[PDB]
Formats: structure tokens, sequence, C-alpha cells
RNA sequence: GUUAAUGUAGCUUAAUAAAAGCAAAGCACUGAAAAUGCUUAGAUGGAAUUGUCCCAUAAACA
């Protein structure tokens, strides 16, 4: 009824808020990815040869658990 | 240069509801990040009261991608959820029919 | 595998329809067979958006639109372009002027009087019986003064 | 932030009524949980 | 008495129509067209049009679908197009908005089903 | 050329921030539907227990409200991540710097990175390295110099010698710009969360 | 100031005859996902003409 209408109104605030959060988080990942890619580029200018070993994955890194 | 193995996650939490959401939630991140999730199996109840745990089969990963993703999981981790990351351990008619030709 | 998958019939359907229209090497079925105005418009949109009652009606799926006002607006703004098509569709241009096309501009109005104040509007493609059109209709097109014109049926 | 997935509605098709309670941990942290009985707080031993 | 294409048995939808109604829901807009077999659109009603927008709260809405149908009907009535063919998909047909749109067309008197040809 | 390595340590936030008021109202709504879909004096005893919870002090969500100035302490913040940040004095510079140590080409980035963890903190801290790929490289000249910025996560930390004579500061983002003005040191935020 | 960037909304060499399409969000739905239904958000900070100036901004030189 009218109470449901009010519940719908707060959903509009909440749904819009979540969408804003999603966009904010997506941009945060993009900056993080750009920085990580930018971090890759920076030492490549200094020495690309070093990366050839560095870019190789660490097999022993995992398992890694953190709460 | 090597490709990461498939590492499963056991989302152990007091309430399955919250555990499922985080599982579903992280899966959405996985799909966005282009991470394939083969299965969403879950463990039984931890009878002694009980708890709840949700398996999350994460497949495919890279060294640079690994560092960012796992750290993101820490932030995403909702209230009182215990994370875990571990390396992983009936064919239908079209699949069998294709298989016959390959070895025939 | 690199490319994603449609995962939806509609997305595939729309993509397929566009491709058919595009020309192809192989035979196909088709072969054989100003700024101030924009700012003003945005301001009105914000005012409409601000109105809570408009939102209330929309969320209650009770709102409606006045056809009368839209019809007048349609004639003034973009109606002639549609009017050109319905002339092209019926072949008016290809018949009267051997394929020459003239865009109509004046929103001309015609109606046949039937006994009393019951006017039959003569729009584009309308159906009017010969009985009703026994007598000449009323023509109004707001020529404005000092505006010479000529009319033809 | 943990708040991203902290608030989630129950999706179980059928369940009994659950009230919120805090499970106080031995390190001082607290977590909101849903319990059938109208308890108020839980303590980790 | 004119011919209608009767083939395309293995393809969807059938093309045995003198006119067709295509309703496309874009991300923010809903459009309606009436097109002949030869591919020339006759009557077009779109929410992008200025006149509809000023009186229309949100381009993509159930009311917008219902309202655009009413506008399309009057234009179709204007052109003398009384009989038309609509070919919805199962989910599209079940959609409440499309059902509401067809309700408006039925009220206006536009027939969503054409009569069979005369041989 | 001056070879210098450095490490951008990360400390996870233990306890999350409080939920926003709009989050609260949504929390109420999900409970309301829960009641709808629900099926079917101990209260006094539970009330006696809840006040026992209130009287008994629980671990604060942020352990900086009591401290308010313990930048040196490992538990400077709980709501957000922390970064080790130690004042350093160079031959031609005296600047607030990320932890630095001397690296050699023979030693891999992780090997120097491991040494950075305990060399400047001299504690039983637990931290983990994920990828050999570094996260930042910045060159400042007066003589050419370059500093390599790595990234690490603190599994756990038993920070002995809390009151060091050094100015080690655990900062999330507020003290990054405040203490590190130049882009070569103020751009650490790019690869920081 | 020299080099260099960056300037319709995540993307588009959509658009100057009418600021578009796609991506994206939430809700309903329960294996998960996807789909489907109901819904949500946004821009030309800017001029050229095809199918460079321009100021602003922000960098190495400075």
């Amino acid at each position: 009824p009218e109470e449901s209408e009010r519940r719908a109104l707060l959903l509009k605030r909440w749904a819009l808020f979540k969408q804003q959060e999603h966009e904010m988080e997506r941009d945060a990942i993009r900056s993080m990815l750009e920085a990580q890619q930018e971090a890759l580029e920076e030492l490549k200018l200094e020495s690309a040869e070093l990366y050839a070993e560095a870019i190789k994955r660490d097999t022993s890194l995992f398992p890694f658990e953190k709460e | 240069d090597y490709e990461y193995g498939v590492l499963n996650i056991h989302l152990t939490a007091y309430d399955m509801s919250l555990a499922e959401s985080y599982a579903q939630y992280v899966h959405r991140l996985c799909n966005r990040l282009s991470i394939k999730v083969e299965e969403s199996y879950a463990m039984p109840t931890k009878t002694m009261l009980t708890t709840h745990e949700r398996v999350v089969q994460i497949s495919g990963l890279s060294a640079t991608f690994a560092e960012i993703f796992l750290e993101v999981l820490q932030s995403n981790l909702p209230e009182g959820v215990r994370l875990s990351v571990r390396e992983h351990t009936f064919k239908a008619r079209p699949e069998l029919e294709e298989l016959l030709a390959k070895l025939n | 595998e690199r490319l994603e998958k449609y995962r939806s019939f509609e997305r595939y359907r729309r993509r397929a329809e566009q491709e058919a229209r595009a020309p192809h090497w192989w035979r196909t079925y088709r072969e054989h067979f100003r700024t101030q105005k924009l700012l003003e418009r945005k301001h009105f949109l914000r005012e409409l958006r601000a109105n809570v009652e408009e939102e209330r009606a929309a969320r209650l799926r009770t709102a409606s639109i006045p056809l009368e006002a839209v019809r007048a607006e349609w004639e003034r703004t973009c109606g002639p372009y549609h009017k050109q098509r319905l002339a092209e569709y019926y072949g008016l241009y290809r018949d009267l002027f051997h394929g020459a096309t003239f865009v109509p501009w004046v929103p001309l109005h015609v109606a046949y009087a039937v006994g009393e104040e019951d006017l039959i509007p003569v729009y584009h493609g309308n159906e009017v019986t010969p009985t009703e059109a026994s007598r000449a209709p009323e023509v109004t097109y707001e020529a404005d003064k000092d505006s010479l014109w000529t009319l033809l049926f | 932030d943990c708040s991203r997935a902290s608030l989630t509605r129950l999706r179980r098709q059928a369940y009994a009524r659950l009230y919120p309670v805090l499970l106080v941990k031995q390190d001082g942290s607290t977590i909101h949980i849903r319990y059938r009985e109208p308890r108020r707080m839980l303590a980790m031993p | 008495v004119a011919r209608k294409e009767r083939g395309w048995a293995t393809v969807w939808p059938n093309r045995e129509f003198w006119h067709r109604l295509r309703v496309v829901k874009t991300q923010h807009h809903v459009e309606a067209f009436v097109e002949h077999l030869n591919g020339q659109v006759v009557v077009s009603a779109s929410t992008r049009e200025w006149a509809i927008k000023k009186h229309l709260y949100s381009t993509r809405n159930v009311v917008a679908c219902e309202s655009i149908g009413r506008v399309l009907a009057q234009r179709c009535l204007e052109a003398g197009i009384n009989f038309m063919v609509y070919q919805p998909t199962p989910w599209e047909a079940s959609s409440d908005s499309i059902k509401r749109l067809q309700n408006a067309m039925t009220e206006s008197g536009v027939m969503l089903r054409e009569p069979r040809r005369i041989y | 050329w001056r070879l210098s390595g450095a490490l951008c340590l990360q400390r996870p936030p233990l306890i999350t921030k409080a939920l926003t008021p709009l989050q609260e109202e949504m929390a109420g709504l999900l409970q309301q539907i829960e009641v709808e879909r629900s099926l079917y004096l101990a209260q006094d005893l539970e009330d006696m227990w809840e006040q026992a919870f209130l009287q008994f002090r629980p671990g604060a969500r942020e352990t900086e409200a009591d401290k308010k100035n313990d930048r040196t302490s490992l538990h400077r913040k709980l709501d957000r991540n922390l970064v080790l940040l130690v004042r350093e004095k160079l031959g031609d510079q005296d600047v607030w710097m990320l932890p630095q140590v001397e690296w050699q080409p023979g030693e891999t980035l992780r090997g120097t990175a491991e040494r950075i963890l305990a060399t400047l903190s001299e504690n039983n801290m637990e931290a983990k390295f994920l990828g050999n790929a570094p996260c930042g490289h910045y060159k400042f000249k007066f003589l050419g110099v370059k500093v390599f910025f790595f990234k690490a996560l603190l599994l756990t930390g038993d920070f002995v010698q809390a009151g060091k004579k050094s100015r080690h500061v655990w900062a999330s983002k507020e003290e990054l710009g405040d203490y590190l003005q130049p882009k070569y040191l103020a751009q650490v935020r790019r690869f920081l969360l």
C-alpha cells in the first residue's frame, strides 16, 4: 500500500546508490589496472630485460588464505 | 611464463545466506573480470551447532591479475566471512559422437 | 572462443536484421525483390523530472499523454518529413511530377461539411465516401496576408 | 570495503523467523548473525 | 487480392503480411514502425521525437509503451492502415508493456491481424 | 648510478566501517521480507545477557579513538589499509620516504623486498609477496637516482619497539600527500588502494 | 616557454538532416550464471573537414 510506496522510494535511493558505487568501484579498478600497467611500463623503460624474469608467475605463491 | 592452475575458494561463514551472497557477489566480479567459475558447490553442515561453507571454483589466473584480484577479495570480504584459496585436487550424446571420430 | 556469445535471442535477431539490409557480394533476397533550442529542451526535461507528481503517476502506471497537443507539435516540428513518406509511399511524387520530390511545408487542413458541425478531416490516406464529398470542402492553411497562393484538387 | 556484501536479504526459499545477534569473538571483533531463538549476543569461548 | 509472400517455413517470423509492426526496445528508447513488404516504412512513432518527449515522463517505461502505441494508432488511422500484422516473441508477447501497447491499438481500432487473401 | 630499492607495505583493515543510514533502511527492508517469508521468560535472561555484552568492553572497530596519535603503532587504523612510511635522510636529501634498502642486480626484487620488511622495522612482522612485478619506479636528481617501489601485504604484525627513535608512520592515504609532496613520492597513490 | 600529452557518458570515426547505439546498475526469479520482466544513471569544458589549430588541463625539457 502506501507503506510499500515508501519502501519503493527508498529502493530508488538504494538502487541508484548501488549503481553509483558500482561505477565508482569500476573506475577504481581501472585506475588500479592502469597503475599496475603503468608500473609495468615504468621499469620496462629502465630495463625490459629484467621483466622477462619478473613477468613469470610464482608457482609457490599459493595457497594463500587471509580473512 | 606459465598459466595459473584453477584454485577453489571455500567461503566458510556462520550463515549460508551471507556466504551465498558473497559467493554470488564475488562471482559477479569474476565474470566482469573475465574469470571463469565452473562450479558453485558447497560443503555440508559442520555438526558438532552447525556452520555453512560455499565452494567457489575459480579457474584461470595471471601473475599481475592474481595480485590485484586477491587483494580486492580482502576488501570485498563481508562481515565475519573466512576466506580460503587452494589449488584444485557423464558425457552426453554430442560429446561422445564427436569423440568417436577423433580416435576412429 | 575469443569472441563472447550473444547469450540472448534478441541480440542475435537485431544483428541479423541489420546485416540483411547491408549490401553483399553474394546474391540476396532484396536484390531480386539551434543550440539554444537544445538548452531550452533540456530545461523543460529537468522541470518535468523535478515534478514529483509526474514521477508518482509514472510509478503508478496511471499517467497518460495528450494526443491533441502532440499532434499539433508533430505537424509543426517533424510532421512534414513523415508527410513526405506517405506521399512517396502512395507514389504521388512519382505520378504527378515524374519522380520529382517536393517536401510539404504548410500544414494544410481540409474538411468536408456534413449537415452541421461534423467535419470529416481529410488527412493523408484517409477514407472518405463520395456522398460526403458532394460539396466542396473548407480549406484553411494560414497563408498570412500578402501571401499569394493557388489550390488544386 | 566489507560493507559491499555485508547487507544481503535472505534468498532461501523457505525458512523460519531469524533475529539478529552478535557473536562476540575472543579478539574483540563482533559479527551480526541470524538466529532462530530471540537471543541477544553470543560469545566465542 | 494482392499477393503475400507465403514461404519462409523454416525461418521466423513468417512474411505473409501486407504490413508489419516492429517494436524495438533500445536501452533508453522505444520505437514503433509500420513497414510494407518492400521495406519502406509508412508510419513511424519513436520516443526520440521531440513532441512526444515533452509530454512523456521517461522514454523507457510501460506507460511510454502504452502512450507510444496510442500515438502510432492515430497516425496509422490517419494513413488508412486498418489491418496490420504483429509478430511478437514468446517473452515479448508475455511482456506487460507489449500487452498494454496492443490494448491501445485495439481501442483505436487498428486490427493486429490481417484478413486472409482472396483467391 | 645510484641503485635504491623500496617497499610499499600493505596492512589489511581488521574491522569495517559502520554502515550508512541509507544502508540501515535497506537493512530494515530485507528484514521485513524475511518476516513475510518466515514460519512461526527466556527474553528476560537474554536481556540480562545483552547488558552483560554492553558492560563488557568489546574490541573497538577503530583502535585509534583511544590512541589518536599512534602513527608509530602498527594499529594506527582499522577501517582502512595502512602503509609503512619511515622518515629517511639521504646524502643530498632529507625527505619523508617510503621504506628503502640497497638492492643489487643479483638479488631479485623479492629478495630485497624481503629484506626491506625486517631491515627497517626490526620486528616479527608477517608479510607476503604475491608477484615479482614491481609497482613503482621514481627518479629524483640533484647525480642520477632511482627508487623501486614494491608492494606487499601484512599477514600479521607483532611490532616490537613501538616507540622507535625513527619516525615510521603507518598511513592509508591521508598522510601520503601530507608528508610526500613531490610527484615522485606523492604518486604512490596510483598503485595504492 | 620547448617536447609531450587530453578535450561527446565505460565504448563508438553516433550525429550535425536529430545529442544516438552498445556496455553498465538494481529489483523479481532461486541451483550458480545467463536469459526474461519491472526499473536506474549519466556527456559535446572545445573549434574547425574528412571516412590542425584552440584555450583549458597535466607531465619530461622546464
